[PDB]
RNA sequence: GCGCAUCAUCCCGCGCCACCUG
RNA sequence: AAGACGCGC
């Protein structure tokens, strides 16, 4: 948090420690790892360090399914930082997996994550929206984007 | 892997316009906003010309722009609403020549959001409040007031939100010193989404909501809600108060409605239509733009229709009641996004596409011969269009905004690449050839035998407007000419000189100086000649010409100093300069306005050394500096804007040394290696320098920036100036064994172009390898071909003949005899699924065509290419993609066809061979390895030439969406999907199969792709993003590629190429956007330069924010985060800030502003 | 604010006045409570600034001695383009603290 | 308990929001972004032989009820 | 009832928001 | 000595 943008060189040195901390051993370890990830993501934003940030997100993501308010807040902050760093496209891709899951709790958490992503930087989701095939009664395809010059 | 972003050409298209007194004077000025550039420009009433005065970039998207002024004031402020969630009020300072921010208030998140204000902006006519509105659910009101310090003040925003409503247009309403009033086309949709029966479209009418602004209660409340018969488009503010009645005009389909609060009856008036419309009668007519003229005697409104008809709207009203609305046809102009009516009888038209014109109103046409319409007439209306009568064209601004395809190649004899751009829309489409250099004018031709080394012009007066004596001196001959409006030889020159004239200038009022290698002469009206012979058998090389300073240079460096006393005689100083080196070139400084003699003086040598001579009597003819040079000096000159000197040597260089006794900045560029002589020229009444070489170059400085531009002409050995009443800006630049006169009419800063008119808009074109000919295909939607138009006209003629109007219907011959021009009066076309297609071959050198091919009414041309086949010989076949029955809004196509031609006789004509049906539309044509690639929907096909039709060879049904472009190189091809980024396909020739081995992970709506290497591909985006994708080195031929670069230009990009521009330079990635701008990308040659540029960009971002309060990092990271791209716009704008901050950041970077500017200009002068 | 979830913000339209902070909250961020990189000022709403409420600390509610500021991270996260960041609640901890202090004092 | 900003925003879904509402919100956001962006509007007006005013007028009318009638 | 753990969480001794009073 | 939160013998 203190160094800011200068610490992009030391990202590689702490990746094994972050991977070890993100393992399902202690809740406090997960909270600290999420805080570290969020602070680093905010610090190194705008300088092209997505290669390690995506790998960190690959382990941070399975921590969403938690009940303790503190770890939920830490995970939400980490995912918000990863969203503002990587971009809303990857976040939308991850959150589109279970937006309509048969179960209820997973649907609720996916919907709240999607709302958090949608509140900030809404102007890029339009380009990051996927394609949905229309039904026989409603139109779900934006034909205006298929124009070719 | 780091590139530097530059901008060679700024955006030209105009999206908004406004007028007012932005300088505090009576002179009107026009403020128009580009896509992301805000610039100020004003016309000159005396000459009608338009010149730009200021141009800055806001790094944001502008959605609204208008001006206002406080009551009793004299200056108009500027309010702009950008994509950022804040509002800013601007102000123009004539002294600083820049926009000064006065206020900045934030009210929401940034970005073009649905429920964020900024789309609609309204200002009260009196100038007491401003209203900003969003698309849905949001509305804010601000109060504008002036404090006791005569400064603008901003109050708190007001809550005016209404849930589940849609707003079409917001505009202020005049009240006449009452509480400010605002009207909007608010409508609700809550019941629309709650009805499953589908009746949402029906029984849903618009409402005209009115909003007060109670200053006493400091709150806003809805006033009325009046349902409307039909949907409206936009509103008009009628000047109320003492001058006219308050009200609003509603523009709708084929109707105009007048409404006012109280007991005002509604007034309706149908929009008149042309005589014998060629369009579909079922199509409606709406309004695109409107203007006003609040004259004290009588006000009137101007409006433009879809087809460009200008209607002069006159409102007839009683003291408090409206009686009728009288429409009248004024003229016809090309469709314009915004129109402003200027004072002093001037009209400015900002056309939607193409060039922008500036008409001049001469006759108001009050009750002319053409009858006028009114709302009192019972039941439609018809009028006959006429050519331009009321307006007179004076000046127009060249524009190339709608560029669809750009290619660069060296198709001419000169060794300089030419930029070919395909721009324009509809009948106004044209092909322009952008050439780097300056404009060349040709009006006088004189072939004089001999060897004219140089020409000298001396006037009979110190500031005579016309030339008196012209010294046409040859190498081996002598002659004198004069101009007196009749070019004839002069007799009373009295020169008596046989040897070639070294120089002739204006020593006094009419004092001419003639120098010959055998002595010194003097020319004067009176009998005052200081004739002196050369000492001994020596010779004179060069002489000094100035107002009151004359120095003659002879062999051995023996300089003689001549000073002109006020008496008139010439005197020689007691001190003489002597060295062991001769003098071959030298220059002099202009006399100070107050002082009778200057001090700066530089004289060259032969030993590659230049010195400084002091003109003061204390140390006259004494050395000052010992500055060596790489080569022998050739010329020198001093350029004003505050003083700079240019040094010329034997090789081609031009050192821009700052005014100082010792050399300072060392910045020289190539001008091969021919000797360069420097001479003064004329440019907008200023002083500049000229360089002569194998190709001539000119340097000018406009607003603290130096631009080097060559001349588009053959080699020139000498040049001079020319002054005349008709053409004050004249250049006498003679050439080899001929005399040529040049002029600079337009600015011609960069990319001079020539207009080659077309018929329809161009989509794609190719270049013949050996024929060097362009094959352009054109296509328009909802268009009628020539045969269809003729058939429709004949059918209408037969119908009106059958009408049998009394037998007496003889108007058919007149109707069919005259046809309105398509470029001026527009192209009357209509339909829902109509298309057009024309195949044209044009010679690039001239404007003439070679062949024209026309297809059926329902055929659309998409792709075209020329190639050869292994089965046939060396014939160049042409394949054209043709679509059949294409419907746009609902995706449904009946089929498609592909054409084949032979192109015999070195590409001068085309012959039809056969056609092959295709199930879907052909996307693109990609020939490789003696075959072609055909893009059929989501299937990839390989076709080979046959006897009657193309033969199927391979298929690939593993592509999901529709192909939109194929590029090939080596043994692999790339497929650009409409949604997916890129698809990598390798063709196995032995197996005769297509295998996909690599693909991207981030989808993007790519438009144009341009590969840079065997595994690196660069592609654009439909939203205005540029990305570079590199294949991993460990790929095998699943595997996914990775993106290494991302950027957001801000405008849609439809061109991408990597070719060199300047000869002797380096490869650059030049791109052209849909807004008319041209930019290049420059790699970094060193790590230190990259670090310095990154530090400068970061410091400028932290210290100098953009004008509209938008985050530069967020703006560049609009859709994707920026990656390995450094913006150069901030670096170039660094030269425009006030000295304090630039110097401060200079020591903050441990550097100095001069070398910083030198480094900034080094990239521009190296890669461009 | 961040530590205590009970405290809530008014979240009204921002005005033109500038909020103030006391000596204890001199460097604290109004959202995340950080003392790193203060960049932009803090705007207060009309309701939160009226009469006696003028010149009061945003976080706790003491006398105002220094101007409030937004940190670099809050500016990056686009969190400053929101409603009034002033706590309208008095806090559960403060009530109990005052009651126990009055009892044992 | 900082869900006030979630509820005070229009255009976002929640636990039992069906597909139709999400798609109509997506279409409305797309239309608004098309209107805001000058470059995409210019591209649309170049693709079809029409005017920007007509294009934006039609786009406004398309905002009444996208994705057909509700079910 | 035991052992624990997290939030640069509190540790500030009393504060003051239009008022009492014939 | 205090506001909340989650962890099993
Ligand atoms: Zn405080
Ligand atoms: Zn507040
Ligand atoms: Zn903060």
């Amino acid at each position: 948090e203190y160094i800011g943008e200068m610490g992009k060189d030391y990202i590689y040195a702490v990746t094994p420690l972050l991977e070890d901390a993100l393992m399902d051993r202690d809740l406090v370890h997960r909270q600290t790892a999420s805080a570290v990830v969020q602070h680093m993501s905010l610090g190194v934003y705008g300088f092209g360090c997505e290669d390690s940030l995506n790998h960190l997100l690959n382990y941070v993501w399975p921590n969403v399914f938690e009940t303790s308010p503190h770890v939920i807040q830490a995970v939400m902050g980490a995912l918000e930082g990863l969203r503002v760093a990587i971009g809303p496209c990857r976040m939308l891709q991850y959150c589109l997996q279970g937006l309509f899951h048969p179960a209820r709790k997973v649907r609720d958490v996916y919907w709240k994550i999607y709302n958090s992503i949608y509140i900030g930087s809404q102007d890029a989701l339009i380009a990051h929206y996927p394609r949905i095939y229309n039904d026989d009664k409603n139109t779900y395809i934006r034909y205006e984007l298929d124009y070719i010059l | 892997m780091f590139l530097y972003n530059l901008t060679l050409q700024r955006a030209t298209g105009i999206s908004f316009a406004i007028h007012g007194n932005f300088s505090g004077t009576k002179q009107q000025e026009i403020v128009v906003s580009r896509g992301k550039i805000l610039e100020l420009l004003r016309p000159d009433p005396n000459t009608g010309k338009v010149h730009t005065l200021l141009t800055v970039e806001v790094f944001g998207v502008i959605r609204s722009l208008m001006a206002f002024r406080l009551t009793g004031g004299t200056k108009d402020y500027i309010v702009v609403g950008s994509d950022s969630g804040r509002i800013v009020i601007l102000e123009y300072q004539p002294s600083k020549n820049m926009f000064e921010k006065i206020h900045q208030e934030t009210f929401g998140k940034s970005g073009c959001r649905r429920i964020v204000p900024g789309q609609f902006l309204a200002v009260d006519p009196k100038g007491r409040a401003v209203m900003i509105s969003a698309i849905e659910k949001q509305k804010l009101v601000y109060i504008l007031n002036r404090d006791a310090a005569a400064r603008l003040t901003i109050s708190s925003p007001l809550e005016a939100h209404k849930a589940n409503t849609l707003v079409y247009h917001v505009v202020g309403v005049d009240v006449g010193f009452e509480n400010p009033m605002f009207a909007c086309l608010e409508m609700d949709y809550e019941e629309a989404d709650n009805d499953p029966t589908g009746e949402a479209a029906a029984n849903t009418q618009q409402t005209l909501t009115f909003y007060e602004l109670d200053l006493g209660l400091n709150h806003v409340v809805r006033k009325y809600s009046e349902p409307l018969e039909e949907h409206g488009n936009f509103l008009i503010t009628v000047p109320g108060g003492s001058d006219g009645p308050s009200g609003v005009l509603i523009c709708s389909e084929n109707y105009i409605t007048y409404k006012n609060f109280g007991d005002q009856p509604d007034i309706r008036c149908p929009i008149p239509r042309r005589r014998n419309d060629l369009d579909d009668p079922e199509r409606g007519m709406i309004f695109v733009c409107s203007a006003t003229h609040k004259t004290k005697s009588m006000f009137f409104f101007l409006a433009q229709t879809e087809q460009g008809d200008i209607f002069k709207i006159t409102l007839e009203t009683d003291e408090d009641m409206v009686t009728e609305i009288r429409l009248k046809y004024f003229d016809t102009v090309p469709v314009a996004a915004a129109m402003c009516v200027l004072k002093t009888g001037f009209l400015f038209v900002a056309s939607e596409f193409g060039n922008h014109y500036l008409y001049q109103i001469a006759h108001l046409g009050d009750d002319d011969e053409e009858p006028e319409f009114s709302s009192a007439m019972p039941l439609t209306f018809f009028f006959q269009p006429r050519p331009l009568k009321n307006l007179v064209l004076v000046d127009e601004l060249d524009s190339l905004s709608p560029i669809l395809f750009c290619q660069i190649a060296d198709l001419a004899n000169e060794d300089t690449p030419q930029l070919y751009v395909a721009c324009g829309r509809g009948p106004r489409s044209s092909l322009r050839v952008l050439r780097h250099g300056l404009e060349v004018s040709e009006m006088a031709v004189s072939e004089l035998p001999g060897n004219p080394n140089a020409v000298w012009t001396v006037r009979r007066h110190i500031e005579d407007e016309f030339d008196a004596y012209i010294i046409v001196s040859f190498v081996n001959a002598t002659l004198v000419l004069s101009i007196g409006e009749t070019v004839e030889e002069v007799t009373d020159s009295g020169f008596l000189g046989t040897t070639p004239t070294l120089s002739c200038s204006l020593l006094g009022d009419d004092a001419l100086v003639q120098v010959y290698p055998d002595g010194i002469r003097h020319i004067r009206a009176d009998k005052r000649v200081n004739e002196w012979k050369t000492p001994g058998k020596k010779t004179i090389v060069k002489c000094a010409v100035n107002q009151r300073q004359v120095v003659i240079a002879l062999t051995g460096g023996e300089l003689v100093y001549f000073e002109m006393d006020p008496s008139g005689q010439l005197n020689e100083y007691t001190e003489r300069k002597e060295m062991s080196a001769d003098v071959v070139c030298m220059s002099l400084a202009n006399v100070p306005p107050g002082e009778q003699r200057s001090r700066f003086l530089a004289v060259g040598l032969v030993d590659n050394t230049v010195r400084i001579i002091s003109l003061d009597p204390s140390d006259c003819l004494q050395p000052l500096s010992m500055q060596a040079l790489p080569a022998q000096p050739e010329s020198l000159c001093i350029v004003e804007m505050f003083l700079y000197l240019n040094i010329g040597l034997q090789n081609g260089v031009l050192l821009r040394t700052v005014l100082d006794p010792v050399t300072g900045d060392l910045s020289d560029t190539r001008t091969g290696s021919r000797p360069v002589k420097l001479f003064r020229v004329r440019m907008q009444g200023q002083e500049a320098v000229l360089a002569m070489s194998s190709r001539s170059w000119l340097s000018y400085s406009y607003q603290s920036r130096f631009h080097l531009t060559p001349l588009s002409y053959e080699t020139l050995e000498f040049a001079s100036g020319f002054a005349s009443e008709q053409c004050p800006e004249g250049i006498v630049a003679i050439s080899t064994n001929t005399l040529r006169i040049l002029a600079l009419e337009k600015l011609g800063a960069v990319f001079n172009q020539v207009a080659f008119p077309l018929q329809y808009t161009p989509r794609k074109f190719v270049i013949h390898p050996e024929s060097n000919n362009l094959i352009i295909i054109e296509t328009d939607h909802n268009a009628y071909t020539e045969a269809t138009k003729a058939q429709r006209k004949q059918q209408m003629a037969e119908e009106m003949v059958e009408a049998a109007g009394e037998l007496a219907a003889e108007m058919a011959a007149a109707f069919l005899n005259e046809n309105l021009p398509e470029s001026i009066f527009g192209a009357p076309k209509a339909g829902n699924g109509q298309w057009a297609s024309v195949i044209r071959v044009m010679n690039p050198i001239q404007g003439n065509t070679l062949d024209l091919v026309q297809l059926e009414q329902n055929e659309a041309a998409f792709s075209v290419a020329v190639c050869r086949f292994s089965n046939t010989g060396e014939d160049w076949y042409v394949l054209v993609g043709v679509a059949k029955d294409l419907i746009l809004n609902p995706r449904s196509v009946a089929g498609g066809f592909v054409y084949t031609y032979k192109l015999v006789n070195n590409g001068e004509k085309l012959e039809f061979l056969h056609k092959t049906p295709v199930e879907e539309v052909p996307a693109a044509i990609a020939p490789f390895q003696g075959r072609v690639l055909i893009g059929v929907g989501k299937l990839l096909r390989v076709y080979d030439l046959g006897k009657k039709k193309l033969l199927r060879k391979c298929e690939n049904k593993h592509i999901a969406n529709y192909i939109s472009g194929i590029q090939t190189i080596g043994h692999r091809v790339i497929v650009s999907d409409v949604q997916e980024s890129f698809i990598w396909v390798r063709y196995k020739r032995n197996e005769n199969q297509l295998i996909i081995f690599a693909d991207d992970t981030y989808p993007r709506w790519v438009t144009t792709a341009s590969l840079l290497d065997y595994d690196t591909v660069a592609g654009a985006d439909k939203f205005g993003n540029i990305c570079v994708v590199r294949l991993p080195p460990n790929t095998n031929d699943s595997q996914k590629a990775e993106v290494i670069m991302n950027y957001h230009v801000g405008e849609t990009v439809l061109s991408l190429q990597k070719t060199t521009l300047i000869p002797g330079g380096s490869e650059s990635l030049v791109y052209t956007t849909l807004s008319g701008g041209i930019g290049i990308l420059v790699p970094f040659t060193s790590h230190e330069d990259h670090d310095f540029f990154q530090h400068v960009e970061m410091h400028l971002r932290s210290e100098h924010p953009p004008l509209c309060g938008r985050d530069h990092l967020s703006f560049r990271s609009y859709y994707f985060p920026v990656k390995n791209v450094i913006d150069g716009d901030l670096c170039e704008q660094f030269n425009s800030m006030e000295p304090n901050k630039q110097k401060n950041v200079s020591e903050e970077l441990d550097r100095t502003p001069p070398e910083v500017s030198k480094k900034l200009e080094d990239i521009r002068t190296r890669y461009a | 604010a961040k530590h205590h979830p009970d405290l809530i913000f008014c979240r009204k339209q921002a005005g033109v006045a500038i909020g103030r902070l006391c000596e204890k909250c001199d460097g604290k961020c109004v959202i995340c409570d950080s003392y790193v990189r203060p960049c932009t000022l803090v705007r207060i709403c009309d309701e939160c600034n009226y009469g006696s409420y003028q010149g009061r600390c945003v976080i706790c509610g003491g006398p105002g001695v220094s101007d409030a500021y937004y940190c670099k991270e809050c500016t990056i996260q686009e969190k400053d383009r929101d409603g009034c960041p002033k706590i309208v609640n008095l806090g559960s901890s403060k009530t109990d603290l005052f009651y126990e202090r009055k009892k044992y004092g | 308990q900082l869900e006030h900003l979630q509820s005070k925003y229009i255009g976002t879904g929640h636990a039992d929001t069906t597909k139709w509402e999400w798609l109509v919100n997506q279409h409305r956001d797309s239309y608004c972004s098309y209107m805001g962006h000058f470059d995409l509007l210019n591209y649309f007006a170049i693709a079809e032989n029409e005017s920007k005013a007509r294009v934006r007028f039609n786009l406004m009318e398309k905002m009444l009820q996208p994705c057909g009638p509700p079910a």
